[PDB]
């Protein structure tokens, strides 16, 4: 499952 | 896994420290950085790829130029897109533009992606170890503002995914008196830290380190 990270 | 790993000692397979001036564009950095580094360690070729690319062209990955983005998406960018041009082509203006991507002018391929698990660091150290230089998303504080030198650790920072905001590349790790540390290239310019470089704790999913952080595997 790919990355749901907040705007680095 | 080996007690400590630097990919600057093992050969020339770490780029010079760059700048991102006042572009919030370090997720550019950490890419093509983790690229650069990839395709040295597989074909022995040095090359410096075009962090404006990414700022101009990788919208469609849920990237926003100076504004931010992440690495992984960057890799599936260059992936998807065919290519990345030299630095010498495609000049890093600092400034979100219009993509100018030229096809023939593509220097560096992706084939696929690894995604780290999220939160798991001693995956990380074996990818570092193993494999190539690991690109990751951190929360950075006004603690974190203020590093000089030495092994940062802080109580300050968050470990979740919404709360890292500053993309970097770990280029090895180490100990020191019983402390586990990774060694990491910022996009700073070389008179950021030591060297452009920093310590930061390891063990700790120390400001979420280890909860975005990817890698590529070139096409080559
Ligand atoms: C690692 O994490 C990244 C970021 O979340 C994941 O990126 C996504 O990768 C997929 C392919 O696995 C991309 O889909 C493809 O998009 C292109 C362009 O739209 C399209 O032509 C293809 O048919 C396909 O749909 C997707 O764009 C990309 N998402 C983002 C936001 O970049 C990646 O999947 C993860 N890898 C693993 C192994 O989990």
């Amino acid at each position: 499952e790919p990355q749901n990270c907040s705007a680095t | 896994y080996p007690p400590s790993m630097d990919w600057r000692k093992k050969g020339n397979f770490v780029s010079p420290v760059k700048n991102q001036g006042s572009c919030g564009s370090c997720w550019t950095f950490s890419t093509t950085g983790a690229l650069e580094s990839a395709v040295a360690i597989a074909t022995g070729k040095m090359l410096s790829l075009a962090e404006q690319q990414l700022v101009d062209c990788a919208q469609n990955f849920n990237n926003h130029g100076c504004q931010g983005g992440l690495p992984s998406q960057a890799f599936e960018y260059i992936r998807y897109n065919k290519g990345i041009m030299g630095e010498d082509t495609y000049p890093y203006k600092g400034q979100d533009d219009h993509c100018k991507f030229q096809p023939d002018k593509a220097i560096a391929f992706v084939k696929d992606v690894a995604n780290i698990t999220m939160n798991d660091e001693e995956a990380m150290v074996e990818a570092v170890a193993l494999y190539n230089p690991v690109s990751f998303a951190f929360e950075v504080t006004n603690d974190f503002l203020m590093y000089r030198k030495g092994i940062y650790s802080s109580t300050s920072c968050h470990k979740t995914p919404d709360k890292v905001n500053h993309a970097v590349l770990a280029v090895g790790y180490g100990e020191e008196n019983g402390i586990p540390y990774w060694i990491v290239k910022n996009s700073w310019g070389p008179q950021w830290g030591m060297n452009g470089y920093f310590l930061i704790e390891r063990g700790k999913n120390m400001c979420g380190l280890a909860a975005c952080a990817s890698y590529p595997i070139p096409l080559v």
